[PDB]
């Protein structure tokens, strides 16, 4: 009886069920007056729509979804906003749970980011009660492949906000005016979700004369500097532009409260390389003794993803052996494939 | 790459590709490969962590390689015993795979048209030469 008393109770719930009726999904645009709405359904028409009773007039903004009865045409309930994997900027992408730590080496050049970038982030109060506007913008030059993008991820990650990496030579399109409407609509996803670390790659295509391709380039690094520095909402995202090249960078394009504070990070520093692979390599496997030194100095000239390629390959190495890492014979060997190989 | 336009329907798909890239962590037996001719339109979303990676590197072959692909697209035909595939690669240069069995092709086909069984290495020259859709004119002024 009891089995068949729960099932009952489920079946009669089915049967309410069947007498209730689907609402269509809409959108408000606008509120004319206090009963008063323009909604429009996701695909139909517009329909000057009016607010069930029991439903505050307030919560109805524009653009607040609402599910409105379909054969009398009103708002019976506010829905939240819709969600779905359809955006089609970097936002959605996580910069992934890594610390400070797992960069090694830029101990001075990390300290230097966190205090441009994380402190106008999670403590302004330093910031206004010293009277001057949070510094936004930080310049990280140095080798290609060196960890500026593992920064970033880092500061975005340490500091749980949304992250968007952009190539920036990608931008630069053929077509006129699409490269300056790229870094556009960037800007202006940046204001809806805050706070944001915008994280541009190498600038020098943007940043630094008698053809209209060579004016586009003007045109879309004033683009660039409206966006950052100016007129609408001064915002309180956060920028951590990275070049290659730092000469070839405008001058107004290094400014305070636009993109100010070079940091320099040069490739991985002599003590930096030991730290490295402690970080990339400890996680691999390895019972055996490490002479890091050697492999320091055998080395040199090399870049933080080299290192990472190494351990990698060291453990490819295993994977077409035994499996354990016991020899330093296999470093040796993998730092020179990832010496003259990656050349 | 990314650009209400018609393509708003492929986008939907390569974005629900996307989301199954990333649901899916490694270790499990669902290694997905993908091939395409031009990454240059490819949009580097699909090429980040936790999806495609690994991009494998395809080159134009050099000319050993040149000559062990058009090895292996005659042994179906009756080829002569002598056959410098190595000469045929130093004279074959600038040639992908596809060209590289189309030569054989084309030399098998101009064989047929003189009227002989076995390949002489003067068919595959041919077939260089036909490939590329060249016609070979003895000309004068060399001798
Ligand atoms: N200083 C470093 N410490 C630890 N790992 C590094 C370092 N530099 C680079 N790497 C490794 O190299 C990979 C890619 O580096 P990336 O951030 O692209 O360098 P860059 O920003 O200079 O192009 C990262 O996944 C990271 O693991």
């Amino acid at each position: 009886l009891k089995e068949l008393t729960k099932q009952y109770e489920k079946s009669e719930n089915d049967l309410k069920a069947l007498q209730s009726v689907g609402q269509i999904v809409g959108e408000v645009l606008k509120q004319l007056t206090e009963e008063k709405f323009i909604v429009k359904a996701t695909n139909g028409p517009r329909y000057v729509v009016g607010c069930r009773r029991q439903l505050d007039k307030s919560k109805l903004k524009p653009g607040t979804r609402v599910a409105l009865d379909m054969t009398t045409l009103t708002i019976m309930r506010y829905l939240p906003r819709e969600v779905d994997p359809l955006v089609y900027n970097m936002s959605h992408e996580d910069p992934g749970n890594v610390s400070y730590s797992e960069i090694g080496g830029l101990s001075e050049q990390i300290r230097e980011l966190r205090e441009v970038i994380e402190l106008p982030l999670t403590n302004p109060e330093l910031f206004q009660r010293v009277g001057i506007i949070p510094p936004k913008g930080c310049l990280l030059y140095g080798p290609p492949g060196t960890g500026k993008t593992l920064l970033a991820r880092a500061v975005a990650s340490q500091l749980d906000c949304n992250f968007l990496k952009v190539v920036s030579s990608s931008i630069v399109d053929k077509y006129i005016g699409e490269s300056a409407r790229l870094i556009r609509e960037m800007f202006n996803y940046a204001r809806d979700h805050q706070p944001c670390i915008i994280f541009m790659d190498e600038i020098d295509a943007i940043g630094g004369e008698g053809t209209s391709a060579d004016r586009e380039i003007q045109r879309t690094l004033m683009e660039l500097l409206n966006q950052m520095d100016g007129f609408d909402t001064l915002h309180r995202v956060k920028m951590i532009m990275a070049t290659n090249r730092p000469d070839t960078l405008d001058p107004a394009l290094l400014r305070p409260g636009r993109l100010d504070r070079k940091i320099h990070i040069d490739l991985p520093n002599e003590q930096a390389r030991l730290d490295i692979l402690k970080i990339h390599a400890g996680p691999i496997t390895k019972h055996g003794e490490i002479d890091y030194e050697a492999i320091v100095k055998l080395s040199d000239g090399f870049n933080g993803a080299d290192l990472r390629n190494v351990c990698t390959e060291a453990g490819m190495f295993a994977i077409r052996a035994d499996h354990d890492f016991v020899v330093q014979e296999d470093f040796m060997k993998a730092v020179r494939k990832v010496a003259d190989s990656k050349k | 790459k990314r650009f209400k336009a018609g393509d708003r329907e492929v986008q939907r798909t390569m974005l629900e590709l996307l989301n199954q890239l990333d649901g899916f962590q490694p270790n499990t037996q669902v290694k997905v490969i993908a091939a395409t001719n031009r990454v240059d339109i490819l949009d580097p979303a699909l090429l980040r962590s936790g999806r495609l990676d690994r991009k494998i590197e395809f080159p134009m072959p050099n000319e050993e390689a040149r000559a062990r692909i058009m090895q292996i697209h005659s042994r179906k035909m009756n080829v002569s015993p002598d056959v410098n595939y190595e000469e045929l690669a130093r004279c074959t240069d600038d040639f992908n795979g596809a060209q590289c069995k189309a030569v054989c092709v084309e030399a098998g086909m101009i064989a047929l048209r003189r009227g002989a069984t076995e390949l002489t290495h003067e068919d595959y020259m041919e077939g260089i030469l036909e490939v590329q859709a060249k016609k070979k004119a003895n000309l004068q002024y060399y001798a």
